[PDB]
RNA sequence: CAGGCCUUGACAUGCUAGGGAACCCGGGUGAAAGCCUGGGGUGCCCCGCGAGGGGAGCCCUAGCACAGGUGCUGCAUGGCCGUCGUCAGCUCGUGCCGUGAGGUGUUGGGUUAAGUCCCGCAACGAGCGCAACCCCCGCCGUUAGUUGCCAGCGGUUCGGCCGGGCACUCUAACGGGACUGCCCGCGAAAGCGGGAGGAAGGAGGGGACGACGUCUGGUCAGCAUGGCCCUUACGGCCUGGGCGACACACGUGCUACAAUGCCCACUACAAAGCGAUGCCACCCGGCAACGGGGAGCUAAUCGCAAAAAGGUGGGCCCAGUUCGGAUUGGGGUCUGCAACCCGACCCCAUGAAGCCGGAAUCGCUAGUAAUCGCGGAUCAGCCAUGCCGCGGUGAAUACG
RNA sequence: AAUUCUGA
């Protein structure tokens, strides 16, 4: 009943920032839906080497929106604790709705 | 003209981001800006005690500003002022959590950034820029280290044509991802021009 | 069958079809595998490289 | 003519045309990506020194 | 051909749309 | 009459005008050019004579 | 192509209106080429420049729905 | 070709008749990887040989390769600043492909309007010994042997 | 050698008329044109015994 | 470039002097810049009701130390990039020979893609490179279910949409896997040939990666930087023009010269991306571009959206043509203050050269060439036929 | 059976 978005770069911290989240809920009341991880969005945008003029041999450079979805059902009370209390954001987006 | 740089090569491992944070495609560009700017300041009061690396983190209206050095006790001052004056000035101009940490090292010349700085000094300093390499080194290898390698660019000395004067010790594979070689660039400018310095520390492995 | 172009689609069938029966039976082997209808086919249009008009093929080499 | 320039850049006034690009590391103004307001040099410069978040060299 | 401005692969070719080649 | 290799080896042209001889008169000279050779093989730094 | 309004340049109207009510003389400079020629100017010579000089551009009710950049090459070797 | 002697690519049975070699014919047919014309235009001549004659397609268009498919040919060669054309067997590998390739070629070079009809009628006469197919062949011939001269290098 | 009358560089854009003793710093200029300025100075030196 | 203008300046640090100290609305001349000009109007440091003051944010004018310079020098330089070359190479330590330069190792026999490995050997090791760890695609599994699915049944407004359910597909992140290991042969070995199994061989197909060095290679105009030089102008601002000129020549490309074709109506099959003064569902007026209204969309949940070649039917019937769309006249939409130089589209009318291209000359060895269509960055719009990506159909030939 | 490449 409780829908979470988990909009980070590295996937080594939303796949231990998620999973983490979710037995941190599942025990703590109704049970969860586990982490459906959803498609990246990327920027393969490339750029010439050279500075000053080369149009050719370049090099280019991706950055991956990689997401991370958890819905918890039941929404518990003894859930808006471990979770809505206890924040664990190193460099990651956290958007809630329900 | 090649060689990528060590360490955009190793960005996804055996190194990682001087600075890790989300941004959405909103204000990525006004953040990376602030970013910036910050690191400069720093770069520009800090130099007494010469850093190394300036790591920066968010995750809502935050900054690490992990400022990581090998002479913090200047960082500071006498107790805690400097350290105190400045969290001052970074706050100046981002009304956010100008938060500042002060890491260390217990061995520099196992830290390029710093190393090559060193002989950038010396370079200005006037000193056989070739026994700067060959101490340079011996240096860090002498500290144990896997890897050591020194590249000074051109007025070497001040001889008006231009030569690069190179030098290294141990082992260094900037063909090996898993290798986590520590890269140190420094300018060095002088009366009659412009240096450059360049340092390969191999570190670790597997 | 979704995805890609038909007479591509036509050639993943007659590998569930050859997969289908191979499964749902078991004299479907030492003369399926003789055929291969099991192999998968590597082959996709590979990427484009960077000064290459066509992933492969290169631009016109005047030296005049 | 450099500076004079990218300090009338800043200024977004006078007609919502002028208003243009313009790299904000270097004043360069050509090839100016809009996500880090920034040029195709001071991309590949910071990038390697990993500065960027999440920009990681592409393979594919 | 891909050029005649008046005609399908005319305007596909061009990208654009018109009483040649309308939108359905 | 154009030379050799490059360049020319003879040019004469006429100046139809006022003063064009008092003018074009100083011009009357040598006239040393200093650049690498665009004609020697490493592109070395060689002097011309006119 | 402009099938609102006339665009016309105002420095140039409000010169041809008040030089225009009771007509008198012509000595007009100007930069607004990219003006169009509305209907009544004919008459009143405009000297429309060109990046170095103002061409004495006569006007007459034929070149009337014609801007002036269009009465002044720009180029030489016309 | 330095390293190894190349492999031969193998080719996939006929949709209809199932012969390696009634598809390499239709890859000739072929223009732009359009193979689903190629493949059309072939049958839908196959057709006309019923329609024309009462022979039989895949055994008419099995006499006329035959007839195309040229003895020997004569290949340059180099004796030392001398370029002697040289006569020489023509490998049966190669012999094929020629073979097919002339076939299409000539077809076209048919005054007939359709496609079909052109792959047809020349492969009807092909199969027969006189068509342009044929002629293009018999001179390859021609060169050769005529040439017999030289022919005590063959390298 | 040694008889120029003004010299032209290009490696280190300049022009020295050894005559005079000016020298300008757009070979490339004077190469097309640009003269009007050398030319009276020219005189001023030799007519300057007459 | 022409023309009108500005001076410690469009940007920084800092100093002397009254006015001014936040700031707002203007009027005049003018192409704009600029010049010139009339009114609303301030907490505060604080003796003090107050008269009054210094005065920090603050801000104008005259003068000053300096700014500013895409002005020269890439042979004064940093950094970065091209290139030989994805080539099999380049060297060091000690020892040994040599008067010495140097040699040896690294040469030789065998193998490989490779200085890859093997065996020899006055050499014995090692370092920089090849390889390998990184990514992507091929099989598979585990974690995970708002993509998906009558897959099993059900209601169904008969649309996977509704209960249901994640089996599949897919999504994403961690793994299993291939190692010449197994059989036969030759071989001293390395290793080559042939077979089985397996999604896949023997580097599985693509990347990223590009050694010591070469080119006094390229860039002082992206930036940085030594020296030289301009500092009421080599700085600065604005309006207009130019970079888009045209007797010509070359490189790179687009569309064709047509029946394996073109035109038309109908009907399918994608991938990777991008989107809150962005993408626009659907309506509605219009021949149309497009303009009016208007829903959903923090976007595996709405939109760009149609893929195109293909398939079905029909029309041309061999012609400068129902081929080809240049040029030009006329009428319009839209972005922008404004499109004459100089915008992209739309519609009516023109319909040019071109019936396969001299001497020459380029690319590609397989999902490659050829061919069809889509996306993005840039970005108001756009001169994109460019560049960087994505998939759809899918060859020929390799003796040497 | 096919030349020449000045001079920092
Ligand atoms: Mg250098
Ligand atoms: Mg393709
Ligand atoms: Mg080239
Ligand atoms: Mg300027
Ligand atoms: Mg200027
Ligand atoms: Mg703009
Ligand atoms: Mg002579
Ligand atoms: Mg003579
Ligand atoms: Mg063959
Ligand atoms: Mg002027
Ligand atoms: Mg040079
Ligand atoms: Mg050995
Ligand atoms: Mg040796
Ligand atoms: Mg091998
Ligand atoms: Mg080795
Ligand atoms: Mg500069
Ligand atoms: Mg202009
Ligand atoms: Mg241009
Ligand atoms: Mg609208
Ligand atoms: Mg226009
Ligand atoms: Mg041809
Ligand atoms: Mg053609
Ligand atoms: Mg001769
Ligand atoms: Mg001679
Ligand atoms: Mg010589
Ligand atoms: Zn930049």
């Amino acid at each position: 009943k409780i829908r979470i978005k988990l909009r980070g770069f590295d996937h080594k911290t939303l796949d231990a920032s998620a999973q983490k989240i979710v037995e941190a809920a599942r025990r703590s009341g109704a049970q969860v839906s586990g982490p459906i991880p959803l498609p990246t969005r990327v920027r393969r945008f490339t750029v010439i080497r050279g500075p000053f003029k080369h149009k050719d041999s370049r090099e280019h450079f991706e950055l991956r929106t990689h997401n991370r979805l958890v819905d918890i059902i039941n929404p518990n009370r003894k859930t808006i604790e471990q979770l809505m209390t206890l924040d664990l954001p190193t460099g990651v987006e956290i958007e809630i709705k329900t | 003209g090649n060689k990528i740089h060590p360490i955009g090569f190793r960005l996804g491992i055996t190194r990682d981001w001087e600075s890790r944070w989300y941004a959405g495609k909103k204000q990525y560009r006004h953040l990376l800006l602030e970013d910036q700017r910050i690191r400069g300041l720093l770069e520009k009061e800090l130099y007494s005690a010469g850093l190394a690396r300036v790591d920066i983190e968010r995750a809502a209206d935050n900054v690490a500003v992990t400022v990581h050095v090998a002479k913090p006790g200047v960082v500071i001052g006498r107790g805690g002022e400097r350290i105190r004056v400045l969290r001052e000035e970074l706050a100046k101009l981002t009304g956010k959590n100008v938060a500042l940490n002060v890491q260390e090292v217990q061995n520099p010349n196992l830290s390029a950034p710093l190393v090559a700085q060193r002989v950038a000094e010396q370079i200005e300093r006037r000193f056989a820029v070739r026994r700067a390499i060959k101490q340079a080194v011996q240096r860090v290898m002498e500290s144990g280290a896997k890897g050591a390698k020194v590249i000074v660019s051109g007025r070497i000395g001040g001889a008006e044509q231009a030569r690069t004067e190179w030098a290294a010790q141990g082992r260094v594979p900037l063909h090996t991802l898993r290798a986590n070689i520590d890269y140190g660039f420094a300018l060095a400018r002088t009366t009659y021009g412009v240096l450059g310095v360049k340092a390969y520390i191999f570190l670790g492995e597997v | 069958v979704r995805g890609g172009g038909k007479s591509g689609q036509i050639d993943a069938i007659k590998l569930g079809i050859a997969r289908a029966l191979v499964q749902y039976n078991p004299d479907y082997r030492a003369k399926l595998k003789p055929l291969g209808f099991l192999t998968r086919d590597a082959r996709v249009v590979e990427r484009k490289k960077y000064g290459k008009h066509k992933a492969r093929r290169a631009p016109q080499y005047s030296k005049r | 003519a450099r500076k004079a320039l990218i300090e009338k850049a800043k200024r977004t006034p006078k007609f919502k045309v002028r208003a243009y690009t313009r790299c904000v590391r270097c004043g360069r103004a050509r090839s100016v990506y809009r996500f880090f307001g920034l040029c195709r040099i001071c991309l590949r410069e910071l990038a390697h020194k990993g500065q960027l978040p999440g920009v990681r060299k592409a393979s594919w | 051909g891909k050029g005649d401005r008046r005609t399908r692969r005319g305007k596909i070719w061009r990208g654009t749309y018109g009483k040649y080649r309308p939108r359905k | 009459t154009p030379g050799p290799e490059a360049g020319i080896d003879y040019a004469q042209i006429l100046v139809k005008g006022e003063n064009a001889y008092g003018l074009l008169s100083p011009e009357a000279g040598v006239h040393r050019l200093v650049r690498p050779s665009p004609f020697d093989a490493s592109g070395r730094r060689h002097t011309s004579f006119a | 192509s402009l099938k609102k309004g006339v665009f016309v340049d105002d420095h140039l109207l409000e010169k041809v209106l008040e030089l225009n009510a009771k007509g008198e003389k012509r000595l007009i400079k100007t930069w607004s080429r990219r003006s169009t020629i509305v209907p009544e100017m004919v008459g009143h010579t405009i000297a429309v420049y060109n990046g170095k000089q103002h061409v004495p551009v006569y006007i007459t009710e034929n070149m009337v729905g014609h801007k002036l950049g269009e009465f002044a090459p720009t180029r030489t070797y016309r | 070709a330095r390293r190894r002697r190349a492999e031969v690519r193998q080719l996939q049975p006929d949709l209809v008749y199932g012969d390696v070699l009634v598809t390499a014919f239709i890859n000739k047919i072929m223009r732009d990887g359009k193979k689903n014309l190629a493949a059309r235009i072939f049958y839908d001549a196959c057709k006309i040989i019923q329609e024309k004659t009462g022979q039989e397609p895949l055994k008419v268009f099995k006499q006329a390769v035959e007839n195309v498919k040229p003895r020997m040919e004569v290949r340059s060669r180099r004796v030392g600043g001398a370029n002697y054309q040289v006569p020489m067997e023509v490998s049966p590998r190669r012999q094929q492909s020629l073979a097919l390739r002339w076939l299409v070629q000539a077809a076209n070079q048919r005054p007939e309007r359709r496609a079909a009809v052109r792959i047809a009628h020349e492969l009807m006469d092909a199969a027969e010994g006189k068509g342009g197919a044929v002629k293009k062949k018999e001179d390859v011939e021609r060169m050769a042997e005529a040439n017999r001269a030289y022919a005590h290098y063959r390298w | 050698w040694g008889s120029q009358i003004r010299s032209y560089v290009l490696d280190k854009n300049y022009v020295k008329d050894h005559r005079t003793g000016l020298m300008r710093h757009d070979p490339e200029n004077v190469l097309d044109g640009d003269l009007m300025d050398l030319i009276w100075a020219g005189l001023e030196w030799k007519a300057g015994r007459r």
